[PDB]
């Protein structure tokens, strides 16, 4: 049955989620008197979509699709986090740990990349009211926070930065400062993110759900120097919930 | 733009660059060998050969 | 050298310190600074020293550093030898009392922490105090050429970067 | 006006004491008696809307309150700056010796 | 980078005018409006003292 390290390492396959039999169609009963958790979330991303921008501003821009360049490298997983039953009966996730970010840099028709920091960070995500069980109907509704892609002490090529690093531009001992400021004042970034995760697959019997999701966040702003692009990501998800 | 060549190559049919863009618009197309780029590679290739052929 | 004594005989004969920065020529000033230092260019930077800092307009006045229990602080002056140079900045005696930090977690002496402030005898600026920490660091990054001047930087779309001059 | 923030901030009491909602945690090796042990617990039970909240993190001992009593004219609080906080910051803020 | 979008013009009046189109021929050309009859309603005068015509 169970894949070893030695099995997995190089195939690809630790990048991805654990998957549902097609069988697995099931209810999992909620017990409004039990506490609960996530044990394992893992999000597996199979698309990043950002959006255009056009000069137009009429008509609205698009999502368009795009290559990834980072390699297998993208997945969120061993996250954990309470499973609140609330007073209405809907239950809410509250993410506490894992490896709830990854960068990827994605690449647009004609070169452009676009990294960004690929996180469910803070995630608090709710179903429907009255979820008595875990169905192939149940979805998850949340939001999360997108710190900035590069933390305070990243320099620039320059070795300019905010928590470290030159704060003018050294090479131009003499130039006016003022055009520069937007490069040499570095600023940290931190917006919200929303995602949906949608339930395809339920074991009654384990806990195990998996099913599709799809997030919208903001990508890296290089600590203020320029504007981030709106991408969506897609894929897909598996998570155990556990009495706890 | 000022593109001269580029209008000759979209008439016969080549629209596409290796790097995904298409003239009309599209993102993600694949062009196959005869990109925008591979038409200027085959005929650099061919000045080569040519520029042999005619030393010998 | 020249400058301060004659600071210092105005002073003595009695002038505000105002009116002592204030009697030193435009001229004198402009010899004290980097910029006009001919070690300081490029093989391939080329052209007039005015294509690099700028065609020099007016001099801004003598720049005077006070922490916040108003002692008088002095920034060290770059060497020839360096391209950049860190801010630094000491009382008369020697010892640190303000820098621009690299790393900001274990900041000692920076300009928030001092409460560093600028004040300006003579020139453009004669009589004006500053004590923005963004403005007066501005001027502590100019105190390391030495006297400090406003330049056209626009006519000749000039870099910033120091050039030498005929003598080099 | 574009503002570095940990500058800025360098001018409030961040600047002049251990700010418990927002110092790395080595800052707590200046005085007796913080180090391991409760510079982990203030980290842990951060922001606090005052220096004496501190007092009122759960499962304390007697002893480790007197410690926290001692110390609190050493102690700030701020605002919390996200560019402080983030990237596990608080526990390495990638400065060694 | 954008169409501004189709402007009409018209008189205190408010008849529509239409301003006269550049020919290809000509490097530069006067600015006359006028009905949709062709006839004259307004224009940026060159001399002004006997202007009657200015869009003031
Ligand atoms: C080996 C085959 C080959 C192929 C498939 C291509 C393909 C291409 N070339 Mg390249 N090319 C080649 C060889 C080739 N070329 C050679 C050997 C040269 C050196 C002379 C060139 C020099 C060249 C230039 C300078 C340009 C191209 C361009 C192009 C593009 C548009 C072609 C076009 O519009 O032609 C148009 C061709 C005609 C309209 C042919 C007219 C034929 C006349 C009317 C015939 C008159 C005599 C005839 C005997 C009359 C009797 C006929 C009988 C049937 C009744 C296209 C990607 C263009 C481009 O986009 O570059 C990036 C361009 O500007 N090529
Ligand atoms: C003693 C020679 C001498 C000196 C000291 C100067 C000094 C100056 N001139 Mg004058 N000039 C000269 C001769 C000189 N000039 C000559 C002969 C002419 C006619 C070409 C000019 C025409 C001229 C113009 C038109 C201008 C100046 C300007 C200037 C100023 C800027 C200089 C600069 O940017 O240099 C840059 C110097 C270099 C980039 C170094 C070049 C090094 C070469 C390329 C090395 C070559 C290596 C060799 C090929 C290796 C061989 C290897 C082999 C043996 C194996 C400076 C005051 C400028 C100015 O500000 O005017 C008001 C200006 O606009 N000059
Ligand atoms: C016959 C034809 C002659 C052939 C000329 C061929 C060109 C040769 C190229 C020489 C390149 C040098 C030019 C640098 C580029 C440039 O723009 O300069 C351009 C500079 C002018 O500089 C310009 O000035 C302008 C305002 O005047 C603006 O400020 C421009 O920004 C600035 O670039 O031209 C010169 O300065 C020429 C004089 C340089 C004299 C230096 C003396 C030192 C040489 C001794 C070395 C001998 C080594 C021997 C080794 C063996
Ligand atoms: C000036 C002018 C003119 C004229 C012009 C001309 C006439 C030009 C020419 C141009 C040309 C005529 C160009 C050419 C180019 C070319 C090239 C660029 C080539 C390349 C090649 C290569 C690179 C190759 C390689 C090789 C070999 C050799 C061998 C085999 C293999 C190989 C492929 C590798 C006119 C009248 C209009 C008027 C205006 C001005
Ligand atoms: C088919 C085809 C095509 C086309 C093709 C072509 C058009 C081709 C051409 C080809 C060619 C165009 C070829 C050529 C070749 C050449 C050669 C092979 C040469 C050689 C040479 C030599 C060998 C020389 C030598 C020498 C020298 C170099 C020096 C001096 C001495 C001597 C003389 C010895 C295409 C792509 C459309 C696609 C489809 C298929
Ligand atoms: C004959 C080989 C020529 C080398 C081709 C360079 C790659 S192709 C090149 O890629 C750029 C970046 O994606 C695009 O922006 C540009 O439109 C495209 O022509
Ligand atoms: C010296 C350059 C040789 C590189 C050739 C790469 C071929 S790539 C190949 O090309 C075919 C013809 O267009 C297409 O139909 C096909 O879909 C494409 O994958
Ligand atoms: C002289 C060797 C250089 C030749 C490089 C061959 C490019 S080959 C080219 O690659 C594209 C992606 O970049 C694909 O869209 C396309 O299918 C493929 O034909
Ligand atoms: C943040 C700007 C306010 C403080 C003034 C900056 C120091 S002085 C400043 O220095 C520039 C070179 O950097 C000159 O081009 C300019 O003429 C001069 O006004
Ligand atoms: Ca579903
Ligand atoms: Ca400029």
């Amino acid at each position: 049955q169970t894949l070893t390290y030695d099995d997995i390492v190089g195939t690809g396959l630790a990048n991805k989620c654990p998957t549902l039999d097609d069988t697995a169609r099931g209810a999992y009963p909620i017990d409004s008197s039990q506490t609960y958790r996530i044990a394992r979330l893992c999000l597996q991303p199979t698309t990043f979509l950002v959006k255009e921008e056009p000069k137009n501003k009429r008509q609205e821009a698009e999502f368009v699709p795009t290559k990834l360049v980072t390699r297998e490298t993208t997945s969120l997983d061993q996250i954990q986090g309470e499973l609140k039953v609330n007073s209405d009966g809907s239950l809410t996730f509250v993410e506490e740990d894992g490896i709830d970010f990854q960068p990827v840099t994605v690449q647009m028709a004609g070169g452009e990349r676009i990294p960004l920091l690929f996180t469910v960070k803070n995630l608090v995500a709710s179903t429907q009211p009255n979820v008595t069980s875990i169905t192939t109907s149940t979805d998850f509704k949340g939001e999360f926070n997108v710190p900035s892609y590069r933390t305070a002490n990243f320099l620039d090529p320059k070795g300019r930065g905010l928590a470290s690093g030159y704060d003018s531009a050294i090479a131009l001992p003499q130039a006016k400062e003022e055009e520069l400021a937007r490069a040499n004042v570095k600023r940290f970034s931190l917006t919200k993110g929303q995602i949906s995760l949608n339930v395809a697959k339920v074991d009654g019997r384990t806990g195990e759900i998996a099913g599709t999701f799809e997030s919208e966040q903001l990508s890296d702003d290089d600590m203020g120097a320029h504007e981030p692009h709106e991408v969506k990501i897609q894929g897909v998800f598996y998570a155990s919930i556990e009495p706890a | 733009q000022g593109m001269f060549v580029l209008p000759f190559m979209a008439r016969l049919g080549v629209t596409g660059s290796w790097s995904g863009w298409s003239i009309t618009g599209e993102t993600g197309i694949d062009p196959g060998f005869w990109s925008f780029e591979g038409v200027a590679l085959a005929h650099i290739v061919l000045s080569g050969l040519l520029f042999l052929a005619a030393c010998w | 050298q020249e400058i301060n004594r004659r600071v210092q005989a105005s002073l003595a004969s009695g002038a505000t310190l105002e009116e002592a920065w204030s009697a030193i020529p435009e001229k004198l000033a402009f010899y004290d600074y980097i910029g006009n230092n001919p070690a300081k260019g490029g093989l391939f930077r080329t052209g007039p020293m005015n294509k690099g800092d700028g065609i020099a307009q007016a001099w801004k006045g003598h720049a005077v550093f006070r922490n916040k229990e108003g002692e008088e602080l002095f920034v060290r002056r770059m060497p020839a030898f360096f391209e950049s140079f860190p801010v630094i900045l000491t009382d008369k005696n020697g010892v640190v009392k303000a820098d621009i930090p690299f790393r900001r977690a274990e900041s000692k002496y920076s300009f928030e922490q001092q409460g560093v402030t600028v004040s300006f005898y003579g020139g453009e600026l004669n009589g004006q105090t500053f004590t923005d920490p963004p403005t007066v660091k501005s001027y502590a990054r100019k105190a390391i050429f030495g006297e400090i001047f406003e330049f056209d930087t626009e006519t000749l779309n000039s870099d910033g970067i120091f050039r030498t001059s005929p003598r080099g | 006006e574009l503002v570095n923030v940990v500058d800025e901030k360098l001018g409030t009491a961040y600047g002049e004491k251990i700010d418990l909602n927002n110092t790395n945690i080595a800052a707590f090796i200046q005085y007796r008696g913080l180090y391991p042990t409760l510079a982990k617990l203030i980290v842990k039970n951060a922001p606090y809307e005052s220096v004496e909240d501190v007092l009122n993190i759960p499962g304390l001992t007697e002893r480790q309150k007197q410690i926290l009593r001692e110390n609190l004219e050493h102690f700030t609080v701020t605002e919390v700056e996200t560019a402080l906080v983030e990237g596990g910051d608080r526990y390495n803020n990638g400065l060694y010796k």
